[PDB]
C-alpha cells in the first residue's frame, strides 16, 4: 500500500482537496472516452472501438499522474493556500491537455498502425504534416509534461520547506529531498526537447526527430544528469 | 528562515501581549552562532543585530537562561534557542514545540558551536578502573544511554547502535542540521580564555558599556 | 506428586495452571518440570530410576518408547475418545494400541517482520 | 449490509481509489441517460421516454458491477499498485462499453420490442442486419463481459496471493478461493460465445443463434464447469 516503510503517512484521512481532486482526475479519464459520439448504427460502433487503443494510452498517462498524486497527500497530508495553488496548477493542466492527448494518441496510433501492418488508413484528416506543425506538435506536449512534473518538484519542495511543521524525520526528509530530483529530472528531459524545437538548429525535420528521441532514451538521459550531479 | 525577519515579527507580537524571541543572553554559546554567521567584518555585523535588539527593546538587557526557559515553556515567547536537553521540559508544559533551523544571517547561515558531551577520569582518583567498568559496561550502552535520554535529552549519542532511533527523532534532524551549519570546538587550553574574552564582551555591548567596534579590539588582544 | 516432563519451548506455566486447578478439586500437587535433552533423557530415567509420570513429546518419538515397554497402554472411553478428531489418534498408534493422548498438530512456518520485509519471498 | 458473518472487513474507511472508483461509475450511469440530446419540443419528449427501458437495463449492468467492486474493497480494503492497476483496467473497460451498451440496449429493446408486438419501428435505422455485423455484435459484447469477470478474478487472486500481509483467517481464505472460482467461471461464458463466433463452424447466422443462447443457459452451464471440476 505504501511506498517506504520509514515513512509515517500523514494523508490516511480524506480531505477536500483529495476528494476535489479525485473527482476531477475521474472527469478526465471519464470525458476522454465519453466524449465520442454515441453509436446510431453498426458502422459506428466498429469505428468506436478502434478509439480503444489511443484510450487505453491516454488513461494510463493520467492514472500514473493520479498516482502520484495519491503518494504526495498521503505523506504530508497538506492542505495549505500554497499547496492548494500549487494542486490547482497540476489539474488545470490536466485538464487543458485531456482532448488534446485524444488527439495525439489517435495520430500516433494511426502512425504506428501503419508502421507495424495492421491499418492502411489515411492521415490527412489530421491536417498537413508540416515542419511548422510536427515543431508545435513538440513544443505543445512537452510543455505539458515538463510543467506536471515542475508542479510534482514544487509541491514537494513546498513539503521540504516545511519540514519542521510536519515533523519530518531523517527518513522522510531524505524521501523528500530525492522526490524533488525525480521530479525534477524527470522535468528535464521535455524541457531539452522544447528547448532544442524552439531554437531549431537543421530547419527541417532532423530537428523533430532527436526531440521525439529523447523521450525514447527517457531512462539513460535521466540516468546522465543524476551521475552529473553525483561526480561533481 | 532568517534573523532580520524577527523585528517585524516582535512588533506583530508585542501588539498581542507576547514576545518573538527570549534565549540566554548571558552565556556566549547561545549568541555565537549570530556573531558567526557572516565570519572581522562578520563579527561586527552579527553583533550589531544583536545590540540593536536590545537597543529597540525587543529583547531584555539581562535574559538568562531561567527567564528564557519559562517564559517559553508559560507561552509568553514564540521561540528561544537551546539544545536537546531543554526539550523534555517544554513537554512536561502544555506547548505545542518544534525544533527547526536558526535562522539566517545576512543571507548565509548561522554557525552554532558543535559540543560533544564527554565523561573523563579525574587524575588524582583512587577508582579509575571503577569508573572506567560503570562509563563503558554500564553507562555507554543502549540500555544506559536511554536511560539518561528519558530523563533530558542528550541529543545524537555517540553509540553506533542508536542510529536508527536518532534518525526516527524530528528534533534529532533540525540539530543535525544546525551542526553541519556549524562546527566542533578545538578543544585546545586557550578555549578557556577565548571563552571568557567572548562572555565579557557580549555582556558589555549588551549593557550598554563598550562599543562594538571595542569590543573586538579587547577580545582578539 | 504428580509430576510432568514437557520441552521448555513450551506452555508449562500455563500447564501448570490447569495442574493448580486439579489440586483444588482432588489435592494432589501437579508440579511441571522442563529438563534439558528429555526426548534422550527419559528413556534412560524412566527405564532405572521412577522418572516423571506423564511424558510430552511429539508423537515420532514413542514409538521407540512403546518397543521399549517405557509407556503403559491408553484405555480412554469412548464419549472421551470422541471429542478429539479421529486423525489424531492414528498418530498416537503402535501395534493397534493407543501410546498416547494427542494434544495437538505442529508444523514450522514462515515467521516475518512485516514492516523490513511487507511481501516476503 | 455484509454477505459473510465470518468476514472482517478492512475497508470499512473510505479511501482515494474507492472515491475515485464512485466518481467513475456515477459518472458512467449518469452520462448513459444525459449524453441524450435536450428535448426542444413535446415530440422530442416523448421520444426520450422511450428510452427509459433501454436505460433501466444499462443501469442494471453498471450497478451490478459496482456492488462487486464494493463488495471487493469492502473485504480486502487493499490500496496497492497492482490492485490500483487492476482496479484502473476495469474501470477502463467499463468506460470504453458505456455508449457500447446504450446501443445494444437499444437494438435489442426494438427486437424485443417487435416479438411483444408493443412496437412496430425500423431496424434500418441500425444499418444492415449482415452475417459479419452480427458476429462482431457477439464479439464486442462479449469480450467486453469476459474482461470484467476476468478482472474480478485477478483482483481476488491479487488478495489470495497478500492472505498472509491482509492476516486472513481460513473462513476469509475460503472465500478469496470461492470469489475466484466465481468469476472465471462467470467470465468463461463470454469466453465461449466468443470462441465459437471467431471460428464460425456453420458459416451462417446459425453461429450467432449458438453465441446468444449461451447467455440463456448461464445459470446450467455455470453448474456444468463447476460439477466437471468437482468429479475430477
Ligand atoms: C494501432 C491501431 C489502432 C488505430 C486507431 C486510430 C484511431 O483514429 C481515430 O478513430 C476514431 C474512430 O472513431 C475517429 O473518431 C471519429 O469517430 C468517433 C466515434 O465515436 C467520433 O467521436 C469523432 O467525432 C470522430 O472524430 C478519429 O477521428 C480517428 O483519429
Ligand atoms: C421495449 C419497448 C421500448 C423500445 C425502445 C427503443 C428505443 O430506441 C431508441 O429510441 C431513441 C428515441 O429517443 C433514439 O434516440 C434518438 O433520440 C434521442 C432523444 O434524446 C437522441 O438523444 C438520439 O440522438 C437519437 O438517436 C434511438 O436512436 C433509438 O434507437
Ligand atoms: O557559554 C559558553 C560555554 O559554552 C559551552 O558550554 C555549554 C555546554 O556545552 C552545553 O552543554 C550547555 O549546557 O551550555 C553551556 C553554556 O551555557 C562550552 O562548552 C563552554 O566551554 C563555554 O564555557
Ligand atoms: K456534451
Amino acid at each position: 500500500v505504501g511506498l517506504n516503510p520509514n515513512f509515517s503517512f500523514r494523508g490516511k484521512q480524506q480531505t477536500r482537496i483529495e476528494t476535489f481532486s479525485d473527482a476531477v482526475f475521474a472527469l478526465a479519464i471519464a470525458l476522454l472516452v465519453l466524449s465520442s459520439t454515441i453509436p446510431e448504427t453498426f458502422e459506428d460502433l466498429w469505428a468506436s472501438m478502434r478509439d480503444v487503443i489511443p484510450f487505453a494510452i491516454c488513461v494510463a498517462l493520467i492514472i500514473v499522474i493520479w498516482y502520484q498524486h495519491y503518494i504526495f497527500f498521503l505523506k504530508y497530508g497538506l492542505q495549505d493556500k500554497v499547496t492548494i495553488l500549487l494542486n490547482t496548477i497540476l489539474l488545470f493542466v490536466l485538464l487543458v491537455y485531456v482532448y488534446p492527448l485524444k488527439f495525439l494518441a489517435r495520430f500516433l496510433s494511426e502512425i504506428y498502425g501503419g508502421i507495424f501492418g495492421i491499418i492502411e488508413t489515411d492521415l490527412s484528416r489530421f491536417g498537413e504534416y508540416s515542419h511548422q506543425n510536427l515543431k508545435l506538435l513538440m513544443v505543445n506536449y512537452g510543455l505539458g509534461a515538463f510543467a506536471i512534473f515542475l508542479v510534482f518538484s514544487l509541491m514537494y519542495w513546498r513539503a521540504y520547506k516545511m519540514k519542521s511543521l510536519l515533523d519530518l524525520n531523517s527518513y522522510e526528509i531524505f524521501d523528500t529531498k530525492s522526490s524533488i530530483i525525480a521530479n525534477l529530472l524527470m522535468c528535464s528531459v521535455p524541457l531539452l526537447s522544447l528547448i532544442i524545437t524552439l531554437i531549431d538548429p537543421w530547419g527541417n525535420f532532423r530537428t523533430t526527430i532527436l526531440s521525439g528521441f529523447l523521450y525514447f532514451l527517457y531512462v539513460p538521459i535521466m540516468i546522465v544528469f543524476g551521475r552529473i550531479t553525483s561526480k561533481k | 528562515k532568517t534573523w532580520e525577519e524577527i523585528p517585524a515579527l516582535d512588533k506583530e507580537l508585542k501588539a498581542k501581549g507576547k514576545s518573538a524571541l527570549m534565549f540566554n543572553l548571558q552565556e556566549p554559546y547561545f549568541t555565537w552562532p549570530l556573531i558567526a554567521a557572516d565570519g572581522n567584518a562578520g563579527a561586527k555585523a552579527g553583533l550589531t543585530f544583536l545590540v540593536d535588539l536590545i537597543k529597540n527593546k525587543h529583547m531584555n538587557a539581562d535574559t538568562d537562561y531561567s527567564i528564557a526557559e519559562a517564559a517559553f515553556n508559560k507561552g509568553e515567547t514564540a521561540m528561544t534557542i537551546n539544545g536537546p536537553w531543554a526539550w523534555s521540559n517544554i513537554d512536561t508544559s502544555k506547548v505545542n514545540y518544534g525544533v527547526t533551523v536558526l535562522p539566517t544571517f545576512k543571507g548565509q547561515p548561522s554557525k552554532p558551536f558543535v559540543g560533544v558531551l564527554s565523561a573523563g577520569i579525574n587524575a588524582a582518583s583512587p577508582n579509575k578502573e571503577l569508573a572506567k567498568e560503570f562509563l563503558e559496561n554500564y553507562l555507554l550502552t543502549d540500555e544506559g544511554l536511554e536511560a539518561v535520554n528519558k530523563d533530558k535529552p542528550l541529543g545524537a549519542v555517540a553509540l553506533k547502535s542508536y542510529e536508527e532511533e536518532l534518525a526516527k527523532d524530528p528534533r534529532i534532524a533540525a540539530t543535525m542540521e544546525n551542526a553541519q551549519k556549524g562546527e566542533i570546538m578545538p578543544n585546545i587550553p586557550q578555549m578557556s580564555a577565548f571563552w571568557y574574552a567572548v562572555r565579557t564582551a557580549v555582556i558589555n555591548a549588551a549593557s550598554g558599556r563598550q562599543t562594538v567596534d571595542e569590543a573586538l579590539k579587547d577580545a582578539q588582544t | 506428586k504428580l509430576v510432568i516432563w514437557i520441552n521448555g519451548d513450551k506452555g508449562y506455566n500455563g500447564l501448570a495452571e490447569v495442574g493448580k486447578k486439579f489440586e483444588k478439586d482432588t489435592g494432589i500437587k501437579v508440579t511441571v518440570e522442563h529438563p534439558d535433552k528429555l526426548e534422550e533423557k527419559f528413556p534412560q530415567v524412566a527405564a532405572t530410576g521412577d522418572g516423571p509420570d506423564i511424558i510430552f513429546w511429539a508423537h515420532d518419538r514413542f514409538g521407540g518408547y512403546a518397543q521399549s515397554g517405557l509407556l503403559a497402554e491408553i484405555t480412554p472411553d469412548k464419549a472421551f475418545q470422541d471429542k478429539l478428531y479421529p486423525f489424531t489418534w492414528d498418530a498416537v498408534r503402535y501395534n493397534g494400541k493407543l501410546i498416547a493422548y494427542p494434544i495437538a498438530v505442529e508444523a514450522l512456518s514462515l515467521i516475518y517482520n512485516k514492516d523490513l520485509l511487507p511481501n516476503p519471498p
